[PDB]
């Protein structure tokens, strides 16, 4: 929902990476949310139980 | 041509000061609410502009 | 007739910027002007306590 000037293409975050973009073919404001959510947690009781 | 100016005055190149002028976008990259800082070919503050 | 135009020279300085919500440059702070500007660029903030 930001204010992209027509030359402004790349939104940067505080972490200085790519945040918000625009298609060079069609003028449109986009937002990016990265994939690879978290890790694997395993719950188990005692094996003898 | 070779015709000179009518009232060409031989004046020296006098000096003033660029107060906050010469602040350009370093690239075509959008930012939001951050305090970025970088080095590029700038207009220095308060220097003798002709 | 009455006409004014000014000439500046570009030099590799280092500046501090401030962006608003809309992403325009709101404020510009030099680094290598005085040790106060050096301090403001060192702290990555122009509000030194
Ligand atoms: C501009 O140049 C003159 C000498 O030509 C010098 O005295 C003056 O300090 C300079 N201006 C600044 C802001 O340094
Ligand atoms: C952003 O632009 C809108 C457009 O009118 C304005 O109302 C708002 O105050 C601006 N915000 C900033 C932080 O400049």
């Amino acid at each position: 929902n930001k204010k992209f000037l027509p030359f402004q293409q790349f939104g940067r975050d505080i972490a200085d990476t790519t945040d918000a973009v625009r298609d060079p073919q069609t003028l449109e404001i986009l937002d990016i949310t990265p994939c690879s959510f978290g890790g694997v947690s395993v719950i188990t009781p005692g094996t003898n139980t | 041509q070779c015709v000179n100016l009518t009232t060409r005055t031989q004046l020296p190149p006098a000096y003033t000061n660029s107060f906050t002028r010469g602040v350009y976008y370093p690239d075509k990259v959008f930012r939001s609410s951050v305090l970025h800082s970088t080095q590029d070919l700038f207009l220095p503050f308060f220097s003798n502009v002709t | 007739g009455a006409a004014a135009y000014y000439v500046g020279y570009l030099q590799p300085r280092t500046f501090l910027l401030k962006y608003n919500e809309n992403g325009t440059i709101t404020d510009a702070v030099d680094c290598a002007l005085d040790p106060l500007s050096e301090t403001k660029c060192t702290l990555k903030s122009f509000t030194v306590e």
